[PDB]
């Protein structure tokens, strides 16, 4: 097996037959331009173009020092022209085409969904709200392991910059953990309160009780008033209903992410105003 | 005419216990040092209070089993600096005994043997007893033995080594640190008595009766034959007065010094009333290698040296006798650049048991030491198990990782692959 | 030479650990209160092992109780021996991992490390001479598996020179329900297989195999499989506990039993399980398959070194002859190029409520069956990079399942290598 | 040689017990009066092994200064080290000994009572003769017999008048003792 399989090896978009294609079809005294157009025919994708060059500079004997030159010339003009597009794309090519299978979507699709994560600085929310409005929630975790494995592997690039990025991805993690903790616990809850004959409001669902969690523990100021006001405006006025809930949100306190805390006391008054707001509706036992 | 016996490890110290236990009674030397009241003098320096100290010293990396002789019966036998230990053991890893560990309390030990030195007026030599198994034994007594060559040059240094026996070793790894010991005390060793715990554990069970022999029940045996080597420096004597004259009685060829001893009779205690042995009887049985103390077959080899150190109620005219047949009916083939002679020793004092031992006592006992190339089939066994385990390298990191080099293995080896075509040379 | 400082992490490692304290203060004489009330001075002799001498002659075990689910406190307090404890030897966080290993590893565990490793070290300096280091938990959960990994390098760099070994209970689906388990358990074994000298692999598979086909128990509960684990560390560490020549010290057993630095994870088996057996029934029974701790066929493999410890009063005559008749009779499934590789034990002192018993310790290259379930259990999940965000946001990279993954199926082959391996 | 002796004072002062118990037996069998005031130095040694060597020393050097320090050995914890003190006291025949040694004749340790009585008998001072009339009474035989052999060295009137009593209201091995030795 030639340069053209090893590149092509468990490479999901490239084809060693296109490689040698394009090397058999480029010339000895093909300039750096005739080369780019060659590679631009076959290869829509500038990260494959790029991988592709990488091959025909590579595949070049140095012997044919005016054609490796060329190419070199023709590959440094197209890094020239594409940079990130083509270098950054190229670099997350194996995460893009592993993902791409996991979720039946096209590679390129998530190098330039990545490129454009990463082409400037986001937020958690900024990353969440970005993936609620493309992918089903179930998809969306991952989507977010594919930048992460993305992120990651840009260890070879805008380096401060991926660094904010990785950190703000991990905090939508952990967020998403957050929101599978209430996914398998508030069925239980509503099915427990519906055998007890407790009606609970029909549309009550795990993303409602789990952003209601959120909204309490990212509370600038939280109250045990303003958590018992949170979780009756959720669930209703049934003491069972509201104490299922807030002892839901007391044992999510527990398991969510420290990340999600400004710090180990906000954890612990969390508890505590939950605690408090439990005591509040269980006065008539 | 002083020596200082070295007792390194558990092996050795075990075995110098049996072994002072048993010089105290030959002598008639109470486990405090008195003597209810000069030959043994070479073993015992002596005090004008009454005391009979050993010039002994006993070295363990680890407490536990000196701690027993310092809390023991003979507890003050000997003075607490002559008892040396350590705190961590060698884990029968001999690169522990030698770089790691032993490279720690090796300063000390010589320090305590050069004072033991300065307080004789002409040493002969040094009578070293340790195991080829333990981490210690192996370890320590080579670097030992390489330290003692520089600080005492043209001074004797003998072995007892306790060569591994399947049937209570307790390591796996015991064939590397029996190659890896004799090839570094190979040219620092003058003389090596080997004791084949198979040998003595089988005299055990087979004359002794005792199914399932203890240390305690071997070491009382190992002492017996180590006095009978050993009495020729305690007592007046004829043949072998002297750590160099058993190099030029039995070490012809130098790399070769490894004889074969064989004891008669070893009678149960059980057994008397019982008629007593002769000294045909008894030299018969030295041909017996039922009666060795390292397997091997002498029949399959040949000798370079023999020597038959007789004890108690023997006559000159019956050992000429009794060797005179044994000239006629054996088969005793010497290598052909050799004396065809038997070197003859007496002593009239009868041989001591240790009341209630396992042994009974004896009219009349020998004890022959042989230079036979029949040796070499211990030495085979030993290589091929060192063999079996170095050609898949199993257990060799636990080795580099205490400062041995792997070279260190292959060079050992190589030692051994020589000596063994060294014995193939001499038949001829 | 001396002292071992024994650590518990984790709700399975309080389990096991407990009943471990259990049982040997009971073989050693010793009450809830720590006064010695036995029979024998050999209950005495090697005490020093596992417990420091108060004053009163109160002796106190030499544990470290861990837990970052602070619930495991009051379990162990309210255990039987639970008094027993050092009331300062008990590092108990806020949160629990459940069942994250990021979090015990890198997270809320690496906070609670530094105040455990506090605790080691005042138990490591009122030490004459430390052998080493014995941890008890199970590789399935957060704080047991992840945790415990942290703490098991983190001693390595500070005791380098000093043994450490483990218990370490392997997840299995018939036991724990839990989804991902084989990640906590591959991403552990990771770090075991390069900062262990010696692990005993207690696998639940095994345990659950052991109480539902062997004793019939149709539902059997932890209690059940507990009691299978302790008779397992109590016979295993006899050798440490008890006076004698063969396997005396950490290290001693760890020079006979690791021929390769990687090939340390034993094989543990244990004879009579049920509660009138001669030396001969006894030796069958402590090789057979059906009472291994550990899920794998011996068989399927071949044992590069064994360590069987009898304890009761037997012949020595008879426990030689049939071990050595196990030997001959059995020599292809013993490795050729390791001469005299079984090396056998007795003790007099047998354990409780048995008048004779036998404890096998095998490293056999039959464990990488154990590995390889594991393995299969892992990539099934890894594919569909399922859970990977719940890891990933504590602060762990993917990088670390491919790396585990990958050690994991290098150590099955090493295994393979010298189970074909040709004298 | 005066550079020996020299050599082996010097040893009485090295951290070795090996070298210092040694540096004593070999004064000893020197014999040289330099090593006196040294040697009575080494009898307050930590070891054990030092002060009996220093004791028994002292006794074959024979020098009066040894005198004092030797009764203060008497007391000494090691029952060896006191029956050497007791031998070195009875060698140097000094007459302040005697009230010391016949307090040592009722030692805890027979080999004391033994030394002392054998000691009492060498230095040959009549205050010795009831005391060791009521050691023929000892629990221990060897240490009957030697106040009876001490008696023997020492004789005239007080151990007649002894004798004659022990022959008339005396029992068992003290009136054999008596009327035996009576006929001498
Ligand atoms: N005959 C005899 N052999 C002994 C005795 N003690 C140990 N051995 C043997 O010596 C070998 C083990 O070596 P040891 O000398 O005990 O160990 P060690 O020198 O203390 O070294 P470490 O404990 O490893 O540091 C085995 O072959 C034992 O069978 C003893 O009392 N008599
Ligand atoms: N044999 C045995 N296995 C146990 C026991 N308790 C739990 N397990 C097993 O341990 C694994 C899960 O680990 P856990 O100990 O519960 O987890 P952890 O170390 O406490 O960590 P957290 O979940 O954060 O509290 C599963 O394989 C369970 O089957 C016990 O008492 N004995
Ligand atoms: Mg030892
Ligand atoms: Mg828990």
């Amino acid at each position: 097996t030639d340069l053209a399989d090893k590149y092509a090896s468990g490479n999901s978009e490239i084809s060693g037959q296109e490689l040698r294609g394009l090397r058999d079809a480029i010339g000895d005294d093909a300039s750096p331009e005739d080369i780019l157009a060659l590679v631009q025919e076959k290869i829509k994708d500038p990260a494959l173009q790029s991988t592709a060059l990488d091959y025909l500079v590579q595949t070049t004997p140095p012997s044919q020092g005016k054609l490796k030159e060329a190419l070199i010339q023709a590959r440094n003009t197209h890094t020239e022209q594409f940079g990130r597009t083509a270098i950054g794309a190229k670099n997350i090519l194996f995460a893009s085409q592993e993902y791409a299978d996991q979720l039946n979507v096209s590679p390129s699709g998530l190098r330039s969904l990545y490129l454009e994560v990463t082409g400037d600085t986001h937020t958690c929310d900024q990353l969440l709200s970005m993936l609620q409005d493309r992918y089903t929630y179930q998809d969306m975790a991952i989507v977010s392991s594919f930048l992460m494995k993305g992120m990651a592997t840009e260890l070879k690039v805008p380096s401060a910059q991926l660094q904010v990025l990785m950190t703000e991805t991990r905090n939508l993690q952990a967020v998403l953990t957050s929101y599978d903790y209430f996914e398998s616990r508030v069925p239980i809850l509503l099915d427990s309160l519906k055998a007890e004959g407790i009606q609970t409001p029909s549309d009550l669902n795990f993303v409602k009780v789990a952003e209601s969690y959120h909204k309490i523990i990212n509370d600038k100021f939280p109250t045990a008033s303003k958590v018992e006001r949170e979780v009756r405006n959720l669930i209703g006025d049934d003491v069972d209903s509201v104490t299922g809930v807030l002892n839901l949100f007391f044992s999510a306190l527990r398991q969510t992410s420290s990340r999600l805390f400004s710090s180990a006391d906000k954890r612990q008054q969390l508890g505590a105003m939950i605690a408090n707001a439990l005591d509040a509706v269980n006065i008539n036992n | 005419r002083e020596c200082i016996s070295i007792h390194v490890g558990q092996a050795g110290v075990q075995i110098g216990n049996a072994c002072w236990e048993l010089y105290c009674l030959e002598h008639g030397i109470q486990p405090d040092g008195q003597m209810p009241s000069d030959s043994f003098n070479t073993f015992f320096s002596e005090t004008g209070a009454g005391k009979h100290v050993p010039r002994a010293v006993f070295v363990d990396l680890e407490p536990t089993v000196i701690d027993e002789v310092r809390t023991g019966t003979y507890r003050q036998l000997f003075h607490p600096e002559q008892l040396i230990t350590g705190k961590e053991d060698a884990a029968n890893n001999y690169a522990r005994g030698h770089y790691t560990i032993g490279k720690e309390i090796i300063d000390l030990v010589l320090d305590r043997i050069r004072k033991l030195a300065d307080q004789c007026t002409g040493l002969q030599g040094f009578l070293v007893f340790h195991s080829f198994g333990g981490g210690t034994g192996s370890g320590f007594t080579s670097l030992l033995m390489e330290r003692l060559s520089v600080d005492y040059g043209k001074k004797s240094k003998l072995e007892f080594s306790i060569y591994p026996a399947p049937q209570v070793s307790t390591a796996v790894v015991e064939p590397y640190n029996s190659i890896l010991t004799t090839h570094t005390t190979l040219e620092h060793s003058d003389c090596a008595f080997m004791v084949d715990n198979e040998a003595i554990y089988d005299i055990c069970r087979r004359n002794l009766d005792i199914e399932r022999p203890t240390y305690t029940n071997l070491n009382r045996l190992i002492s017996q034959i180590v006095s009978s080597i050993t009495a020729s420096l305690r007592f007046d004597g004829a043949l072998n007065v002297d750590l160099t004259e058993f190099q030029t009685n039995l070490v012809p060829y130098p790399r070769i010094h490894f004889p074969l001893a064989t004891y008669a009779p070893v009678i149960s205690a059980e057994k008397a009333y019982h008629e007593q042995l002769s000294v045909a009887e008894i030299t018969n049985a030295c041909f017996e290698p039922a009666n060795q103390m390292v397997k091997c077959d002498p029949r399959h080899g040949k000798y370079m040296a023999c020597c038959l150190l007789y004890r108690g109620d023997v006559v000159p005219k019956d050992v000429n006798a009794a060797i005179a047949t044994i000239k006629t009916k054996r088969s005793i083939q010497f290598v052909d650049w050799c004396p065809t002679g038997f070197k003859v020793g007496i002593n009239y004092q009868p041989p001591t048991v240790v009341p209630g031992g396992d042994l009974a006592k004896v009219q009349r006992a020998v004890c022959m030491l042989s230079n036979t190339t029949a040796i070499a089939e211990a030495w085979a066994r030993l290589d091929h198990k060192f063999d079996l385990m170095y050609a898949k390298r199993a257990f060799v990191h636990w080795y580099v990782g205490e400062g041995m080099e792997e070279g260190e293995f292959s060079e050992a080896r190589e030692d051994m692959a020589a000596l063994e075509k060294d014995y193939e040379e001499v038949g001829v | 030479m001396r002292e071992i400082v024994h650590i518990q992490a984790g709700q399975c490692g309080n389990q096991i650990g407990a009943k471990f304290w259990e049982v040997i203060s009971d073989e050693h004489g010793i009450d809830p209160t720590g006064s010695y009330h036995g029979d024998s001075d050999l209950q005495l002799e090697r005490i020093n092992v596992y417990y420091n001498e108060a004053t009163g002659n109160k002796y106190v075990p030499r544990a470290i109780l861990v837990d970052l689910e602070p619930g495991t406190m009051d379990s162990v307090r309210s255990g039987p021996f639970g008094q027993i404890f050092r009331p300062d030897n008990f590092v108990f966080g806020q949160s629990g991992a459940g069942n994250n290993w990021a979090k015990g590893h890198y997270t809320e565990g690496a906070e609670l490390v530094d105040s455990v490793l506090d605790v080691v070290r005042k138990e490591s300096e009122s030490c004459d001479c430390l052998q080493g280091f014995q941890l008890t938990h199970s590789l399935g959960g957060g704080t047991g598996s992840g945790m415990g990994t942290l703490l098991i390098s983190k001693i390595r760099e500070e005791y380098p020179d000093r043994i450490m070994n483990t218990f370490s209970v392997m997840p299995s689906p018939k036991v724990s329900d839990t989804v991902v388990e084989p990640y906590n358990a591959t991403l552990s074994v990771h770090q075991l297989v390069e900062n262990t000298d010696e692990t005993y692999c207690i696998d639940n598979e095994a345990l659950y195999d052991i109480c539902f086909r062997t004793l019939k128990l149709t539902t059997p509960t932890y209690g059940d499989l507990n009691h299978l684990v302790s008779a397992t560390m109590s016979g295993v560490t006899t050798c440490l506990r008890f006076p004698g020549q063969l396997n005396a010290d950490l290290r001693k057993l760890a020079v006979n039993m690791v021929p390769f630095p990687r090939l340390h994870f034993f094989m543990p088996g244990f004879a009579p399980l049920t509660s009138a057996l001669t030396v001969p029934e006894l030796t069958q029974q402590m090789f057979d398959s059906k009472n291994m701790m550990a899920a794998c066929d011996p068989r399927h493999g071949r044992y590069l070194t064994v360590a069987a410890i009898f304890r009761g009063r037997m012949s020595m005559k008879e426990v030689d002859e049939q071990m050595l008749n196990v030997q001959n009779k059995n020599s292809s499934y013993f490795v050729e190029w390791i001469p005299n590789n079984v090396k056998t034990a007795v003790c007099d002192i047998p354990p409780r409520g048995l008048k004779m018993s036998a404890t096998f310790i095998g490293n056999s290259t039959a464990i990488q069956e154990l590995f390889k379930r594991i393995s299969e259990q892992f990539t099934a999940m890894f594919r569909r990079k399922a859970f990977l965000h719940w890891y990933t946001g504590e602060g762990m990279d993917e990088m670390e399942f491919t790396e585990a993954e990958s050690n994991m199926n290098d150590l099955v082959s090493e295994y393979q290598q010298y189970q074909d391996a040709t004298a | 040689d005066p550079e020996k002796v020299e050599m082996y004072i010097k040893n009485l002062q090295d951290d070795s017990g090996l070298v210092r118990y040694f540096a004593a037996d070999a004064l000893g069998k020197i014999g040289d009066e330099r090593a006196v005031e040294p040697l009575i130095k080494a009898l307050k040694d930590e070891d054990p092994w030092v002060r009996r060597e220093a004791a028994g020393a002292l006794g074959q050097i024979g020098d009066e200064r040894a005198v004092e320090p030797l009764i203060k050995a008497l007391k000494d914890e090691d029952r060896y080290v006191r029956r050497i003190a007791a031998r070195a006291l009875g060698k140097i025949g000094d007459e302040r000994a005697v009230e010391p040694l016949i307090k040592a004749l009722k030692d805890e340790d027979w080999q004391v009572r033994e030394d002392a009585a054998k000691a009492l008998g060498q230095i040959g001072d009549e205050r010795a003769v009831e005391p060791l009339i009521k050691a023929l009474k000892d629990e221990d035989t060897t240490v009957r017999l030697e106040a009876a052999l001490a008696l023997g060295k020492i004789g005239g009137e007080r151990v007649r008048a002894a004798m004659e009593k022990l022959a008339e209201t005396g029992t068992g091995f003290a009136r054999k003792v008596a009327v035996n030795y009576l006929e001498t």
